[PDB]
């Protein structure tokens, strides 16, 4: 559409020195018709280099993208969510890859725990295949197929270990 | 056999305990000790005479001897026990109890306690035989052994109670109307489970079968989840010994010929209602204890929610409950021109439930005192929360004819939806529904048709829809569609309503509902969203599978494919289910299935649907079920209607959670002797419901500066505004006699007391004189504001043994209380389109939520309560001592979330002390003690102001 919203959260200290957050939300329709946002969000204080920065795409190719950058210069930490839908054999299929650069130690644990600790323990509550490996090593996928209009294969590509379960009938209609 | 002319003398000694079965938890309850004499009459008669009692209650561990005497308030109650009782007794049967008026039946019913040890139906020769015998519990299946003693004449005779498999059993409900019995749910598993065993050492002499000794031992078993996830326990024994037996002179008998019934025990009048568990109310001042609470909830939740007002709202109504119409009118007469008092009283009123509310709400609704909105706030509470009885029913009746009321539209719907429910309630229990009751609404409906006005017809089939009675069918098969050669004279919104409809029927009546929307649904000329309709209808009644075959071989050549899409989507979904209620209907629609192809499955979203998700734990036996329909027309995108419903299982029970649907034909219309009723268009329409009872329903037809200077006037003269709400959220409540003759009371009471105040001033410049709306959507407003908006709610858990002076038991109380507050500015303009808050920051640690569970066993009489913990604070490298405790071991967590742009962190605090320790079982996990707290705190930067600003537009 154009347009653009800036908000401003400001911590008024007994210093007067300045404290806070300013986000300006960005959107448009470039490249070609399919639409785009961002937010960018910096600290208040002239002294920060501290910078959250998020992206939006709806590509042509029925994709959807998104990155998240913060940080030093928002390029210290990353973390992306490419999402498609489409046909993988003749079937109506989709995907959606989380990626992710390098993460703040704190974080980090959150996902080698989830991806070492939690993941065996959801496959196996749901009882899910599990092969020996899925290539890629700071990436996770998830693969869907509608082999019927009810019916489900589905792929979770670990850095590790491929989890995996076919002909799973769902309640409605892909 | 008790032998005319002869005394025999007993001593008994009785009680019944509850808590959780495990040694070392304290438990409490109620006990007595008497010394007994039965005198033999002529005629097949005895009386008894109490002749010495001392009353107790238990409080402590269980083994142990924590029996303590039970002081005040019971002289007049042992001097009741006191007078002789006469019984009808032959061969060893209890036939009718005759005692004076004055003995309460509370005092006659621990009375057929102690007979019911002399109900002995022996079978002279038969070792072992089982037959339905009456006792105290009701009529169940019993089974005797008997067996010879040593001593000679000497019998040992043991008999055995089961208490679920009864030609009768003794018990009153408060609250479960709405449930349905699950079946399914209940093979997999039977929430209270009794037993009652009775042991006997008897002499057969020719005057017949005499008592020596005699012992009992029942238990009441409560599992609110599966049963091996941790049981409440009521265990009742009595003891009875036979001491003496002597000769007495020459007669007169001395007691009573006044009839009290049979030796089943017999609710005292209005018990379920007016005997509460937390409160005792008995021999108090009722309209000061009244006046004392509703000063305390009014004067104390004016800034914030007080912690305790939820249970003082349960204190108030209480003793309401206690009161008739007429101290109801005293007290509002005080009160009505103070807002606070008045919205407080009106709150308590729904919540009575008793017919004696609905008496004071006829009345003050006659006599003009309330306005429409708090007529409809209340008119609305009060019919469906109360406990139906004849009276509720002639009242609510009265009601429907009230000119306030009929003169109102929104009013009167809510009153005619109302009576519907209030029937609906009534006969649920039973297995008939007295015809006199739907009479109002058959008589608006036939008064409807006649009339030929389509929304009249719509309200009353909508509330025989909330009646729910089979008595109803015909009236209502007037208004569906192919019931003869068809006598076009009804629209297709006022056979969509017919259809629905018949719902609330299908609980009671399946078959009856089958038959008839199945033949609707197989023809193949009547519009697509009638048979749609028809098809939910079928679907929610669990079909058989030979039925839902039928369905499905004729969808093989069905020509609308509105309707395929709709039915195929539906028993596809259903075969999914994984919810045990849907167990029967889901392997039906399973093997309908695979009568046909799957290509339907490809129509899209232009086509109807059908949609049901479940999900059930098999360790709580509780789960929900969801579904959403959407019917479409070939007219065009836009649904004809939509629905969704939300529904709960537990404790082998269902209900409906809540349901919304929304139709919007006319809408769709716009985007692409007899007499026919006029069609009425909405563009639109909607309802809702709650527990499967249609509650509100709205049109939206042709709905598609004075007013605004005042607001302004007064936001710059500054505004304070109060609302807070009392209000009892669920209330279940099962009460059933224990052996010894006092009822034993499962009760889930959840209650809420909600405070919202705002003051609130507003700021404005060069504003024109002449104000516009347009002119204040231009300049810079400024707001300053005060405000909070708090809430506390409490879920009470009880079992335990009530009577009017004394209660026992074990309780599990979880409150929760949450609060924020706001105080600064807001400046808006909406043409500069930037908006800016200016807040003062949490000065202090403030807590936000506060959350508390506790489990207690307790013993309430006059002179107060005497609690103690259910888990006993003390009993009997780290990890292990820890771990292998024999003790509750306090647990802590305590999370964190810094802000650094707000120099002030959310924290997360808990504290926990339970059961699990001793069994690893569900109940166990929730027993104990908890405190969890979420709050704000600082640091020390000393924000002062903070700052939210927004900007759109070109800047
Ligand atoms: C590693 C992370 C794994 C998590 C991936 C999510 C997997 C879903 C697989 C699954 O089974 O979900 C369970 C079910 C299918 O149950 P069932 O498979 O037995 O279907 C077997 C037929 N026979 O429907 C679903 O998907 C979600 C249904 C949504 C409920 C609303
Ligand atoms: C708008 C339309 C007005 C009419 C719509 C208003 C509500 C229904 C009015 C007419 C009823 C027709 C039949 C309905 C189902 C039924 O009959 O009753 C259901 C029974 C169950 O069986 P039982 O035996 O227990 O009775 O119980 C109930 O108490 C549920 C009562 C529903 C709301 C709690 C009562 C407090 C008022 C709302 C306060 C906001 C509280 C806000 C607090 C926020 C919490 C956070
Ligand atoms: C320590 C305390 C111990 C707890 C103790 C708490 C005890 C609480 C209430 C239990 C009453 C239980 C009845 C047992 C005997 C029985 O069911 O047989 C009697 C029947 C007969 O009824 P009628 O003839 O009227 O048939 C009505 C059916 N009709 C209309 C078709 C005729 O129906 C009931 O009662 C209904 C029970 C389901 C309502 C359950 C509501 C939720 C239960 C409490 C969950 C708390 C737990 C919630 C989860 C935890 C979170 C809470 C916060
Ligand atoms: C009651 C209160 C709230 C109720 C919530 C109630 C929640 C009730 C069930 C939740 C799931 C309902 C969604 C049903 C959609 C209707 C339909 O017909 O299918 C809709 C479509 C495809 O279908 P099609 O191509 O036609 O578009 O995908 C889905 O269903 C959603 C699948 C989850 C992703
Ligand atoms: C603190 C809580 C402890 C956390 C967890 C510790 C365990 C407590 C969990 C309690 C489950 C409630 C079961 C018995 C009490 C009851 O029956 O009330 C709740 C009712 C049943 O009532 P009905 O369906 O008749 O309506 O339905 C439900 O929505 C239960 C839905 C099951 C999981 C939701 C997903
Ligand atoms: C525009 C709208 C206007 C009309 C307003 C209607 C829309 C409102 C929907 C209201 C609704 O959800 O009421 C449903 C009722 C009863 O459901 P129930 O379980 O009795 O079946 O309680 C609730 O959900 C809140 C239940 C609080 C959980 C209680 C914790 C333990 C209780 C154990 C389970 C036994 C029961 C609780
Ligand atoms: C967030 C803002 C939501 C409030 C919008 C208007 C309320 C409304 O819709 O007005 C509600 C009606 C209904 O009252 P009834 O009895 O019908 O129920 O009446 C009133 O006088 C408004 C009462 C409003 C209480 C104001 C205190 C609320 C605190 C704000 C939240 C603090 C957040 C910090
Ligand atoms: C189906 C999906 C859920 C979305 C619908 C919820 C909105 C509401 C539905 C019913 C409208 C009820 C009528 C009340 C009329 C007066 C107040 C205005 C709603
Ligand atoms: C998480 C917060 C609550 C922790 C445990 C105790 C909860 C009792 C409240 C119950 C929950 C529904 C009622 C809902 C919350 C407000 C009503
Ligand atoms: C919840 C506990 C938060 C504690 C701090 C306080 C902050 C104000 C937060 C209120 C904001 C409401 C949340 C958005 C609504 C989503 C249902």
């Amino acid at each position: 559409s154009k347009p653009k919203v800036v908000i401003v959260l400001r911590a008024v200290r007994a210093d007067g020195k300045q404290q806070g957050l300013q986000t300006t939300l960005y959107y448009g329709l470039t490249s070609n018709g399919l639409p785009k946002a961002k937010i960018v969000a910096v600290e208040l204080s002239d002294l920060s280099v501290w910078k959250l920065c998020a992206k939006f795409r709806l590509s042509a190719h029925m994709k959807a993208k998104a990155a998240i950058g913060w940080g030093k210069n928002c390029q210290q930490y990353r973390a992306m969510l490419e999402a498609s839908t489409g046909n993988l054999q003749s079937h109506p299929a989709a995907r959606v890859d989380i990626k992710w650069g390098r993460l703040p130690s704190s974080l980090q644990r959150a996902k080698n725990a989830l991806l070492e600790n939690g993941a065996p323990v959801i496959a196996s509550k749901l009882e899910m295949e599990i092969m020996p490996k899925a290539n890629q090593k700071h990436q996770v996928s998830v693969i869907l197929a509608a082999m019927t209009p009810r019916r489900m294969n589905i792929i979770v590509k670990l850095p590790k270990v491929t989890y995996f379960q076919q002909g799973i009938l769902l309640p409605f209609t892909f | 056999q008790f032998q005319p002319g002869k005394v025999y003398r007993y001593s008994y000694d009785a009680f019944s305990i509850s808590g959780l079965p495990e040694p070392g938890v304290n438990r409490a309850g109620l006990s007595g000790e008497m010394k007994i004499e039965i005198h033999g009459h002529t005629h097949n008669q005895a009386t008894l005479k109490i002749t010495q009692v001392n009353l107790k209650y238990f409080l402590g561990p269980w083994p142990s001897d924590s029996f303590y005497p039970l002081t005040g308030g019971y002289d007049h109650f042992i001097q009741q026990l006191e007078v002789p009782v006469r019984f009808d007794y032959s061969a060893g049967r209890i036939g009718d109890i005759y005692a004076p008026p004055q003995v309460t039946d509370t005092a006659v019913n621990i009375v057929r306690g102690i007979l019911n040890l002399f109900q002995l139906s022996l079978k002279k020769n038969q070792q072992t035989f089982e037959l339905q015998e009456t006792g105290v519990e009701g009529i169940c299946q019993t089974t005797y052994v008997v067996q010879e003693g040593y001593r000679t004449n000497e019998m040992a005779v043991v008999k055995t109670k089961d208490l679920n498999n009864c030609d009768h059993k003794v018990y009153k409900t408060m609250g479960t109307a709405y449930a349905e019995r699950c079946p399914t749910c209940q093979k997999m598993n039977k929430n209270l489970r009794s037993t009652a065993v009775y042991n006997y050492a008897i002499f057969d002499e020719p005057s017949g079968y005499i008592i020596k000794s005699a012992h009992s031992e029942e238990i009441q078993q409560l599992s609110v989840f599966d049963i091996k996830e941790g049981n409440v326990v009521i265990e009742s024994r009595q003891k009875l010994i036979l001491e003496g037996i002597q000769s007495a002179p020459a007669a007169s008998q001395a007691a009573s010929l006044q009839n009290r019934g049979g030796l089943m025990y017999k609710f005292p009048s209005s018990a379920i209602t007016k005997m509460s568990s937390l409160f005792v109310t008995k021999g108090k001042n009722l309209e000061s204890e009244i006046h004392t609470v509703l000063k305390h909830l009014v004067e104390n939740n004016q800034l914030s929610v007080h912690e305790d007002a939820p249970a003082k709202f349960l204190r108030l109504t209480a003793f309401l409950r206690n009161v008739d119409a007429g101290v109801l009118q005293s007290i509002w007469h005080k009160l009505h021109q103070q807002k606070d008092y008045r919205r407080w009283i009106l709150d308590a009123v729904p919540a009575m439930a008793t017919s004696e509310a609905l008496l004071f709400l006829k009345r003050t609704l006659a006599s003009e005192q309330l306005t429409s909105a708090e007529a409809t706030q209340i008119v609305a509470s009060t019919l469906s929360n109360q406990q139906a009885t004849r009276e509720s029913l002639s009242y609510a009746r009265e009601l429907l004819n009230t000119s306030f009321i009929r003169n109102r539209p929104i009013l009167r719907k809510t009153a005619v939806l109302g009576y519907g429910s209030l029937v609906f309630r009534y006969c649920a229990n039973t297995v008939s529904c007295p015809d006199e009751l739907l009479q109002p609404l058959h008589d608006l409906l036939s008064q409807s048709s006649d009339r030929a006005k389509e929304e009249e017809i719509v309200l009353a089939l909508k509330a025989l829809g909330n009646a729910g009675q089979p008595n109803s069918i015909k009236k209502i098969q007037r208004f569906l569609p192919g019931q003869g050669k068809s006598l076009d004279e009804y629209s297709t919104r006022v056979q969509a309503e017919a259809i629905m409809a018949l719902r609330n029927i299908a609980k009671r009546d399946p078959r009856k509902v089958q038959e008839i929307v199945l033949p609707i649904f197989l023809n193949v000329a009547i519009k697509s969203e009638l048979r749609i309709r028809s098809c939910i209808v079928f679907f929610e009644s669990k079909p058989s599978v030979a039925l839902v075959s039928m369905v499905a071989v004729r969808l093989r050549r069905e020509p609308n494919l509105q309707v395929a899409s709709f039915v195929y989507s539906q028993m596809r979904s259903l075969s999914r289910s994984s919810n045990p209620e849907f167990r029967d209907v889901a392997a039906a629609c399973s093997v309908a299935i695979k009568m046909l192809g799957s290509k339907l499955d490809r129509l899209g979203c232009r086509y109807s649907k059908a949609v049901h998700v479940d999900t059930f734990n098999a360790r709580t036996m509780a789960g929900v079920s969801a579904d959403y329909f959407r019917i479409n027309s070939p007219s065009g995108p836009l649904p004809r209607a939509v629905a969704a419903k939300i529904r709960g299982q537990g404790m082998g029970y269902a209900s409906d959670i809540v349901e919304f649907g929304l139709r919007a034909e006319g809408l769709q219309e716009l985007l692409y002797d007899w007499k026919s009723v006029p069609e009425e268009r909405p563009l639109a329409s909607g309802y809702v419901k709650v527990h499967g009872q249609e509650v509100v329903f709205a049109e939206l037809d042709k709905k598609m500066q004075e007013q605004i200077g005042a607001v302004v006037s007064k936001l710059e003269q500054g505004m304070d505004v109060l609302l807070t709400k009392g209000y009892v959220v669920s209330e279940v409540r099962y009460m059933q006699p224990v052996c010894i003759g006092i009822p034993m009371d499962l009760n889930l009471l959840v209650s809420g007391v909600t405070t919202n105040r705002a003051n609130l001033s507003a700021s404005f410049s060069s504003l024109p004189a002449d104000m516009k709306l347009a002119d204040l959507l231009a300049t810079n407003i400024e707001l300053r504001v005060a405000a909070t908006t708090s809430m506390s709610q409490h879920a009470v858990a009880i079992m335990g043994l009530t009577t009017d002076l004394a209660k026992a038991g074990m309780q599990t109380h979880y409150k929760t209380s949450a609060g924020l507050g706001v105080n600064g500015k807001i400046e808006m303009n909406a043409r500069e389109s930037n908006f800016k808050a200016s807040l003062k920051p949490f000065q202090q640690k403030t807590v936000v939520v506060l959350s508390t569970m506790e489990s207690i066993v307790f013993v309430r009489d006059p002179s107060g309560s005497r609690i103690l913990p259910v888990l006993p604070p003390k009993m009997t490298q780290k990890q292990i001592h820890d771990i292998m405790t024999a003790r509750p071991v306090m647990r802590r967590k305590q999370s964190c979330s810094k802000s650094a742009a707000l120099s002030s962190k959310v924290c997360f605090s808990a504290r926990l002390r339970n059961a699990a320790f001793i069994r690893n079982a569900l109940l166990y996990k929730i027993t104990g003690d908890y405190v969890s707290k979420v709050y704000v705190q600082p640091t020390s930067s000393k924000a002062q102001i903070t700052k939210v600003e927004l900007e759109l537009q070109a800047g």
